[PDB]
């Protein structure tokens, strides 16, 4: 009965040159029973992409608010938001909720469409913003995912170099935790040109 | 409440749902129906704490139906699996949150698929080929896993279904009384009386 | 006390008519004149600016053409500041939908639930209703395309083709001649234009006292594309039928 | 005239007419009397009824084992005045283990009166009261108008021709205020008091209603064959 | 117009009417007075005998606030009882949260202010008294009179009613005759004086004579009806004055 | 026409309960005005004590707000009074919110806030009065700011208030054409009295005695009113030149 | 007592005229004139001040209001109506804005914010509409410049250049044969000047005029540095020596 | 967090460490603890970083709309008391521990927050898990009368001994000086001690080690 | 902490020590426990800080309204004040307040109110941990009507023993004089008041 902790789940984000990535896990589990292995946890508005960890209703429900929140933010400004917008609401909604807060762990990752710079941020259960240069994570193998990152990452890589990084960084951490897996999922994001690619990993 | 099981096939969606209703040291009923249809082609079947149960089914029964007179129109078993999940997601902050896990299976008459949903007290939503709440998956996923083809018949999901039943009327402490199987296809609901 | 100075807005005239939904009908009668035709393939919106001052900024205004969502928009006759108002309620209620059901909300629910606020300023709570009238042309898969109207009243219907504001008893019999069923999104643009350009109080139907918009399935497969006609796009689809 | 759509509005003169309007639906009302002793109160009350298939409208209220009232105007401002009553009255009982002083009563409805005379969307009550009891010091007669003054009193007079009671009582002074630990007599003195404000009809056995408290007498009040004695 | 039709609207000289048509109910009302003395203040007021059944001293309309004030004050008397109760609730919270009893300038003030809120709105009726009160605090004595529009202003002298100017008369030849003071017990006897000189504007029904005071060494500084031999006093010496 | 007895818009856009609540200020047929010093901030008042009944001590039109901010109304007293305890609480709310004393400006602007909501609800009259707010301000200096029934307000580098308001300011501006400066070029408080009383006996034609006058004075840190005899004092100053 | 007013103050009348709105636009119209000048590389907004007593301080009643460091405000009409409308505008900047993005609003967004409040005086219970025109120029990294007009009804308008007030039809006259697209900021600034001289009738010089800018970015106005993405506010109030300047060569 | 704060001559200056931490992981190695309430008062924040943040965001834009409404530049004592009302009114359930500094009209200052709203004063003070490291260098090396590149010195050597000393602070250095008269300025990463050496080897793996099922274009456009 | 207040001849001092603690760290070394309420109405803080300030914030607000409307209050005033919060928050408080005023009328006046927020009028009175340890000390050694000299080197004397055994308790000995004169702040530092 740790809220964090009930659905298991992982995610990543990397800087490359001129190129972000965001990768998640498939897995969805109550407890030690694996449930789902279709189970997305990165979502997009926009060209700006917003991957979740933590308890699964609220993965749902905070990408249903932003969603929401994101569609009416367009329709009233007449553009799309931008990732250091968007990173500020998702820090403002989850403040909001201080003393009864959504158990997630939401990484921010995307281009900004006018300046051209890659951008990633992390936040806390509670919306405190942790912005990096170089990588965020997130989920119930965040040490893996530490360890793995903080030595395979070197800056500046090509978007298809990058690919192999964040993979291989996601990949062994998730072998390493119980409760990630079961399938992943690396988003490729360029200035105007995103692919998914479903990674082939051990099913158990 | 305790066992509700849920597959899906290439043309309908099946429901198996336990007929008991035990308290204390007593089984007060052994033909008890823990499903509710929520419209003609959406069925749900309801597991948890007692009175939750019943209470969030009629509840969610009455919504749909409201709907349904109000807009002529028949919600997509999508559209009334989120409404569900929601009322469960808002439910889990309350003062005394609904402890029911419910799976929803129903036949979208637009795109002529069947779809099998599975909601957890939480409102953790999932869509399955097929589904199971509390120990019932404990026993019944590793079978599915192995048994389940996504191409097969009705008649084949009903005898999938009875190899599950087999399983946990072996393996399960609690005497569940066997279940009652409903089918939702283009046709709607029926329900098969000799299992 | 109070009671002296109170109008007593949401009461019945002898008549049986509401004094003062009938008096904002009178105030819209006035709004320039809006018009929304509905065409198989798709639905034209046109409306006319509100006498314009050459040092008016033209691009970057809206005042009579709004989105609602992505398949649905509303054309404003009457107070635009009262408009606004319901505009951001329409808005905040497709996207609760959006929210409790994960479907775009159906063209008719969003139109009643409008309407039915509407409704409420002429029934209780002392207060003014709100002078606008609007035409909404909108896009579900259930109908398919759409047009309805909505006045103070709360009253909505649905319309083939439809004009609000002014001259809009010159503008229905135009509409009423020469529309007909089988018609298509461009020859409708051309219906809609020549209409305003017969029953504009202005001597000549320029683009910068124009507003302008489609929806069609003129995107690429099965789904809609919402296009607010920018000045000179409007300067050219006026060109093109021969108006100017 | 402009003056007289609220209570909230003062007259050029200083009036307030709806006060005023209100006293006049206790002008309207049945004669009802109250006078006393140093021993005992008594109020005699005239009953009016609809016609000769209705029964005779009540005229007096029990609030208490040792106060009651009898009332002259709008009957159902008095049922709310006299239940405003029982409950002061009983809070009195209640937390201080004390029966409520009768001039603490009348304190209590002028006050109570007063806040429907100052304010917009009230009404003034349409109802006058006689109020008797026996407290710690002795027994005592108020008069309450609903203009919020409240008068004690030795003998007094409210309703329809009750000039010519209030007048007679004025009179008796002397005689009646020193009937003491006589019941009978002080009820007598009454009921020829309620006597010179009647016209073209008589005291009857369903038309009289006589209430007493006092020294070793609860308030209780009398209808029916119970004032046959009186007549 | 119509300006008068409605409380708390401004005529276009910048009047209340309302306010001014309050002011004509106390007008009205009975004689009532205020003196103030050496080392405290005085209150008297006529009571109108309207009937030989009215008990003799037991329809009482001078009120106390606190254990230190005292309150009188002329028109509708429902109006002044409604005022006293709020002044008793703004010197208890005042005791409450500052432990010593309110000053007398703090308690006119809070009066003040409270009858002024009645002239703010259209939904209120200004209040239909002038209340003469005071007594005896820290700093001395001190005499007040409060009006419907909420105006105040401490007083050697004090009247209101429909005796006021009569009053008002022979209070000003007790300031010019007493310049160093009055005392306490001569302030009880010429209250007596005035009310009986005030009641030839009222001479019809004959009235009854109601006095109270606060002194610091009379009374102790504070609030006391004046009884019995002390009262029969004050109107055998106001009986002569008549005569 | 009701739109002359609530605040709303009349045909040609005026308020005219805002233009009537503008005449009850001058009910009292009483005159001030405000001049400032290098250190000080002098604020004088006509003291009118007709009845010889009234305790001539509480008869007042100025109020201490705080310790460093002082206030005098012109107008009838019962909204004088509602405006000084309202201006007290703000007062006293603001240091307790914010750590530092509330500047005189400040409180104009706020005190001309609530004045402006009075014109714009219905149920709310305007107070008939014009409050003039003086201090020296710790950030600011002498400081004279000025509110009216209307919700305006404005920093003044003197004012004067009152039926004669007219020539007193005409006076004042006089003065200040002749001397080329903002403020009265004095060292002490007590001869910025002197000017102030001075000028106030030049434009209204009249001498005034220790009781025809009340006086307030705010200098660094405080702010004071003036007894019979710190008058009469200065009155004598005036008489000997 | 409470607020009994619930009901609205402004109806509609048989005609379909809102009297309240058509009566404060009267108010407007009486007012002095204020006016907007939209350049290329920024927008001018200016206003006579006129000064109610010569002892007044002119200084201290500022006519031109800071929103946010991008936008500023001016107004014809009722001052204290304006001035509570600044403090409310400025208020929802954030609380409906700052505080949910992190950043300030676009311009065209706040005076949205503004249009609603005076919309709501409009038909919400027992108040009147407010008594004042805004023109409110601003700049956003997205939209570039703008100047926006907001009427007594809560409407709202995007201008290239107008005027308005007591002399506004003349004004606006002046402005068309004045403005052209190419205009810079400087050149904004001299036709603002040369236009509010019509209208201004006594003393004209920086003491009677207020002016302010949305142009450049100033860091020397921000207070502090470190920050390579902070670069200070747009908005920038003239000084009354600056003005004087460039009265000489007019 | 080590946090720091130092008056000198002519104003006063704060320091902070940048390392954020979740139980015994680094969550931010170069995160930013040094806070802008208005652009002459700063803030330095220990304790829950979630709270210092928005709570000093809150105050921050309160103090904005204030300076706007009187028309002068805000206090630090205004802060000060905004700041600890709204944590008192929180009983310390939001867990900012904060260092309020800066210049206004009245001069400079320095003061400290703690999460339950309890305020001091001094002339250096030090907050967080290596306030005991960096006070114990302040009480060392600290006098009446510093200057401007002492007090500079004498805070970010307290920050250093708690970088060094203490597991809950690393990484960098940054500093805020505010003086009197001029513009506060911001030095993010004053000092950088903490750069990580060169990784022994390259970990670019050869394109195709990844085993990938299935490939499509997500579509961002409308 | 140890915290006293001491009525003499004159009128009042209120003395402190200067430590503030959490746990065994002291977070503040030269804290000035001795707060304005008022011109010549002061408190010593015992309990929580942030209690005591929040307490004497509250206060200081209550007499400055107070003294808007109706002149200096007294120190009884002052104390009921204090008292009304501590006494409906008692709850919610860990407060210990001495408060201490020079009237003109009453001259010197010491007021204590402990936890539960009952008050206690005294010639002198002791609060903090450390006042423990002085309450044989104090009783033996205070006499009333003493002067400013003698009342100045009895509390000097008595924080001294109380800081010497109170952990809890140390620094500087700040003292603040209350009389007709004015308000006088003294310090004492550990090299004169130690080797007492
Ligand atoms: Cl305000
Ligand atoms: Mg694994
Ligand atoms: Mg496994
Ligand atoms: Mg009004
Ligand atoms: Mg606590
Ligand atoms: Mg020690």
């Amino acid at each position: 009965s740790d809220p964090s902790s009930i659905n298991g789940g992982i995610v990543v984000a990397m800087t490359g040159k001129d190129c972000v990535a965001i990768a998640c896990d498939l897995r969805l589990g109550s407890q030690s029973l694996g449930v789902s292995n279709k189970f997305e946890k990165i979502f997009h508005y926009g060209h700006v992409f917003l991957g979740i960890t933590g308890l699964a209703t609220d993965v749902t429900t905070l990408n249903e608010m932003f969603r929401y929140k994101t569609n009416l933010y367009k329709l009233k400004e007449e553009r799309a938001i931008e990732p250091e917008t968007f990173t500020q609401l998702v820090s403002s909604s989850l403040y909001e909720r201080r003393f009864g807060p959504y158990f997630v762990g939401p990484v921010v990752a995307g281009i900004n469409s006018k300046s051209g710079k890659p951008f990633i941020a992390g936040f806390d259960l509670i919306g405190c913003i942790d912005e990096a240069k170089d990588f965020i994570v997130s989920g119930t193998a965040s040490d893996q995912l530490f360890g793995m990152c903080e030595s395979l990452y070197e800056p500046n890589l090509e978007p298809e170099d990058l690919f192999e990084t964040i993979s291989q960084a996601l990949l062994n951490a998730a072998d390493r935790d119980a409760l990630s897996g079961w399938g992943a999922v690396v988003y490729i994001i360029k200035k105007d040109e995103v692919v998914k690619r479903y990674l082939k990993m051990r099913q158990d | 409440m305790d066992i509700i099981l849920g597959i899906r096939v290439q043309d309908s969606v099946i429901l198996a749902s336990s007929k008991a209703v035990t308290r204390g040291i007593s089984v007060l009923k052994d033909s008890d129906d823990k499903t509710r249809q929520l419209s003609p082609h959406t069925l749900m079947s309801f597991a948890g704490e007692a009175g939750d149960t019943v209470q969030f089914a009629e509840y969610i029964q009455a919504n749909i139906q409201l709907y349904s007179i109000r807009e002529d129109y028949e919600l997509s078993p999508q559209a009334v699996s989120s409404f569900v999940r929601q009322e469960l997601a808002k439910s889990i902050r309350s003062r005394r949150p609904y402890q029911v896990n419910v799976l929803i299976g129903g036949y979208d008459k637009k795109k002529n698929k069947p779809e099998l949903y599975q909601i957890d007290y939480l409102g953790t939503k999932v869509e399955l080929p097929y589904g199971a709440h509390g120990y019932s998956g404990f026993y019944t996923f590793s079978l599915l896993d192995h048994h389940y083809r996504p191409d097969m018949t009705t008649e084949e999901g009903l005898d999938l279904l009875k190899l599950c039943v087999q399983e946990l009327e072996k393996r399960m402490p609690m005497d569940f009384k066997g279940v009652i199987v409903k089918i939702v296809d283009k046709d709607g609901i029926r329900q098969v009386d000799d299992f | 006390g109070s009671r002296r100075y109170d109008s007593r807005t949401t009461i019945f005239s002898p008549e049986g008519r509401l004094y003062q939904v009938e008096y904002a009908l009178e105030s819209i009668s006035h709004a320039g004149t809006a018009i929304g035709i509905m065409a198989s393939d798709g639905i034209v919106l046109a409306a006319e600016r509100k006498v314009t001052s050459t040092l008016l900024e033209q691009d970057t205004s809206t005042e009579k053409l709004y989105k609602l969502n992505d398949k649905i928009a509303v054309a404003v006759a009457g107070l635009t500041a009262d408009a606004e108002i319901l505009i951001n309620t329409a808005r905040i209620h497709a996207q609760n939908y959006l929210k409790t059901y994960n479907e775009d909300i159906p063209v008719e629910i969003l139109v009643r639930r409008l309407s039915d606020i509407k409704q409420g300023y002429t029934q209780h709570g002392g207060l003014r209703p709100f002078g606008v009238s609007f035409i909404y042309a909108g896009y579900d898969d259930r109908y398919g395309y759409q047009l309805y109207t909505s006045n103070p009243s709360g009253n909505y219907t649905g319309w083939k083709a439809i004009s609000v504001g002014a001259n809009t008893s010159a503008a229905q019999t135009l509409l009423q001649m020469d529309y007909k069923d089988d018609m298509k999104v461009d020859d409708a643009i051309e219906l809609a234009l020549k209409t305003l350009s017969k029953t504009t109080d202005s001597s000549a139907l320029t683009y910068d006292r124009l507003e302008f918009a489609t929806i069609r399935k003129g995107a690429n497969d099965g789904e809609v594309y919402q296009k607010i006609f920018k000045p000179q796009e409007i300067k050219d689809i006026l060109v093109k039928t021969g108006i100017t | 005239n402009n003056y007289d759509g609220d209570t909230v509005t003062f007259s050029p003169t200083g009036r307030l007419f709806q006060v005023e309007y209100a006293l006049e639906a206790i002008k309207q009302g049945s004669v009802t009397v109250g006078l006393r002793s140093n021993t005992h109160a008594v109020l005699v009350a005239l009953k009016r009824n609809a016609d000769e298939l209705s029964s005779y409208q009540k005229k007096i209220i029990k609030c208490d084992e040792h106060m009651g009232l009898s009332l002259a105007g709008l009957a159902p401002d008095a049922r709310v005045l006299s239940n405003y009553l029982r409950q002061q009255c009983n809070y009195s009982s209640l937390v201080f283990n004390r029966k409520l002083a009768v001039e603490r009563a009348g304190h209590l409805l002028c006050d109570k009166a007063q806040k429907n005379t100052q304010s917009y969307g009230g009404r003034p009550y349409g109802v006058g009261l006689l109020i008797i009891g026996y407290d710690k010091s002795g027994a005592h007669l108020l008069e309450f108008q609903p203009s919020g003054n409240v008068t004690e009193l030795y003998g007094t007079a409210i309703g329809a021709r009750s000039q010519g009671a209030k007048t007679y009582l004025e009179r008796t002074l002397d005689t009646f205020i020193k009937i003491d630990g006589n019941p009978d007599e002080l009820i007598k003195a009454g009921v020829e008091a309620i006597s010179q404000s009647l016209r073209d009809e008589s005291l009857t056995v369903d038309n009289l209603s006589i209430a007493i408290v006092g020294k070793d007498t609860p308030f209780t009040i009398y209808d029916g064959e119970a004032v046959a004695k009186y007549i | 117009t119509g300006y008068d039709l409605s409380n708390s609207v401004f005529s276009p000289d910048g009047r209340n009417f309302q306010v001014e048509y309050a002011v004509k109910a106390v007008e009205n009302g009975t004689t009532s007075i205020g003196i103030k003395c050496n080392d405290g203040v005085v209150f008297a007021v006529e009571k109108l005998i309207t009937s030989k059944l009215l008990v003799p001293q037991k329809n009482v309309k001078i009120q106390v606030v606190d254990r230190h004030i005292g309150c009188v004050y002329s028109g509708l008397i429902p109006d002044g009882r409604h005022l006293v109760n709020r002044g008793r609730e703004e010197a208890a919270s005042f005791k409450k949260l500052y432990k010593t009893p309110i000053p007398i300038p703090a308690f006119a003030d809070r009066l003040g202010q409270y009858v002024q809120a009645h002239t703010l709105y259209n939904s209120v009726r200004p209040f239909g008294v002038s209340t003469i009160f005071g007594g005896v605090d820290k700093n001395g004595a001190h005499l007040y009179m409060l009006e419907p529009s909420g105006s105040y202003w401490g007083y050697k002298g004090a009247a209101t009613g429909k005796g006021r100017q009569s009053a008002k008369a022979e209070l000003e030849k007790l300031v010019d005759h007493h310049p160093e003071g009055l005392s306490a017990r001569e302030a009880v006897k010429q209250a007596a004086k005035i009310i009986y000189l005030a009641h030839e504007d009222n001479k019809e029904k004959d009235f009854e004579l109601e006095i109270s005071w606060c002194s610091l060494s009379e009374t102790n500084g504070l609030h006391k009806f004046v009884k019995g031999d002390l009262l029969q006093e004050a109107i055998d010496f106001a009986q002569k004055e008549i005569n | 026409g009701y739109d002359r007895h609530i605040t709303i818009f009349s045909p040609e856009g005026r308020l005219y309960q805002v233009e009537y609540a503008f005449k009850a200020t001058n009910q009292t047929n009483i005159n001030s005005l405000a001049v400032r010093g290098k250190d000080c901030t002098v604020v004088i008042s006509q003291k009118k004590v007709p009845d010889k009944l009234l305790d001539p001590t509480t008869v007042s039109y100025i109020f201490c707000i705080s310790r460093t901010i002082g206030m005098v109304v012109n107008g009838p007293i019962p909204d004088a009074r509602n405006a000084a305890l309202r201006a007290k609480a703000e007062a006293a709310e603001f240091r307790y919110k914010y750590g530092y004393d509330m500047p005189c400006d400040v409180l104009a602007k706020r005190m001309a806030n609530l004045s402006q909501i009075y014109t714009q609800r219905a149920y709310m009259r305007p107070l008939g009065v014009i409050l003039t707010f003086v201090s020296v301000d710790e950030e600011l200096g002498p400081s004279i700011y000025k509110t009216d029934p209307a919700g305006y307000y404005v920093g003044y580098k003197a004012t004067a208030t009152g039926p004669k308001q007219q020539e007193i300011t005409t006076n004042l501006e006089n003065h200040f054409k002749k001397s080329k400066i903002d403020h009265i070029n004095e060292e002490s408080w007590e001869k910025v009295v002197e000017f102030a009383i001075t000028h106030m006996i030049d434009a209204l034609g009249t001498e005034f005695s220790k009781n025809d006058l009340e006086v307030g004075v705010a200098t660094k840190d405080k702010f004071f009113t003036l007894s019979a005899e710190n008058i009469e004092e200065r009155l004598v100053a005036i008489a000997e030149q | 007592m409470t607020d009994r007013y619930s009901f609205s103050l402004t109806t509609f009348s048989p005609s379909g005229k809102l009297g309240q709105i058509d009566y404060a636009l009267t108010a407007v119209k009486q007012g002095v004139t204020s006016l907007g000048i939209k350049a290329t590389n920024g927008v001018v907004i200016a206003t006579e001040k006129k000064s109610s007593s010569p002892l007044a301080m002119s200084e201290t009643l500022s006519k031109v209001s800071l929103l946010t460091p991008d936008i500023g405000a001016v107004y014809s009409g009722m001052g204290p109506d304006y001035r509570v409308l600044v403090d409310k505008s400025r208020k929802v900047a954030h609380t409906s804005y700052k505080r949910i993005y992190g950043e300030y609003p676009p311009t065209k967004l706040l005076v949205s914010e503004v249009a609603k409040i005076m919309q709501e005086a409009t038909q919400s219970g027992g108040v009147r509409p407010f008594g004042v025109s805004l023109l409110i120029a601003g700049h956003d990294e997205f939209n570039g410049f703008s100047l926006y007009q907001v009427d007594p009804s809560g409407s709202y308008f995007p201008w290239k250049a107008t005027a308005i007030g007591k002399g506004s039809v003349a004004a606006k006259t002046f402005l068309e044969k004045r403005w052209n697209d190419e205009l810079e900021l400087e050149d904004a600034i001299h036709i603002a000047l040369l236009t509010l001289k019509e209208s201004v009738e006594g003393e004209f010089n920086g003491d009677t005029i207020e002016l302010a800018i949305i142009g450049d970015e100033n860091p020397d106005l921000l207070g502090y540095t470190g920050i390579p993405t902070d670069k200070g506010p747009r908005f920038r109030k003239l000084t009354s020596q600056e003005i004087n300047d460039r009265l000489e060569a007019l | 967090t080590t946090i720091v704060g130092v008056k000198f001559n002519n104003g006063v200056v704060i320091a902070a460490d940048t390392r954020s931490t979740q139980g015994p992981i680094v969550a931010d190695k170069n995160c930013a603890k040094l806070h802008r309430i208005s652009p002459k008062i700063w803030c330095a924040g220990a304790g829950t970083a979630a709270d210092t943040e928005a709570v000093t965001q809150l105050i921050g834009s309160n103090i904005e709309l204030h300076s706007l409404y009187t028309s002068r530049e805000p206090r630090v004592v205004s802060a000060l008391q905004m700041l600890k009302q709204h944590l008192f009114k929180y009983q310390g359930h939001i867990g900012a521990y904060l260092i309020v500094a800066g210049v206004d009209p009245t001069g400079s200052h320095l003061f400290s927050i703690h999460a339950e709203g309890s305020t001091d004063v001094g002339y250096y003070l030090s907050l967080g898990s290596g306030s005991l490291a960096a006070m114990a260098v302040l009480e060392s090396h600290w006098k009446q009368d510093l200057t401007k590149e002492e007090a500079i010195k004498l805070a970010s050597d307290a920050i250093q001994a708690g970088i060094w000393n203490d597991l809950g602070s690393g990484s960098n250095v940054d500093v805020c000086v505010m003086e009197i008269g001029k513009d506060a300025e911001y030095l993010r990463n004053y000092l950088t001690p903490n750069v990580r050496e060169e990784k022994q080897k390259s970990y670019k793996f050869p394109r195709g080690t990844t085993a990938v099922l299935k490939e499509s274009i997500v579509n961002i456009c409308d | 902490t140890s915290i006293m207040a001491v009525t003499f001849k004159d009128g009042v001092i209120l003395g402190a020590d200067s430590r503030t603690t959490t746990g065994a760290y002291i977070a503040n070394r030269v804290t000035d426990k001795l707060t304005r309420v008022h011109d010549k109405i002061w408190c010593c803080r015992s309990g929580s800080a942030a209690d005591t300030q929040a307490i004497a914030d509250i206060v200081q607000y209550h007499l400055e309204l107070y003294t808007s409307q109706y002149g200096t209050p007294s120190t009884e005033t002052a104390a009921s004040v204090f008292k009304e919060l501590c006494y409906e928050n008692k709850d919610n408080l860990t407060a210990g307040i001495i408060v201490a005023g020079y009237d003109d009328k009453n001259k010197g006046e010491v007021y204590t109110i402990p936890l539960g927020g009952s008050v206690h009028k005294l010639p002198y009175a002791i609060a903090g941990s450390g006042s423990t340890f002085i309450y044989g000390y104090c009783d033996k050694n205070f006499r009333e009507n003493m002067s400013k000299e003698e009342t100045v080197d009895f509390i000097k004397h008595s924080l001294s023993q109380a800081i010497k055994w109170d952990g809890s308790s140390g620094g500087v000995i700040r003292m603040v004089v209350l009389t007709a004169a004015g308000v006088e702040r003294l310090i004492f530092y550990p090299d004169e008041y130690e080797q007492l």
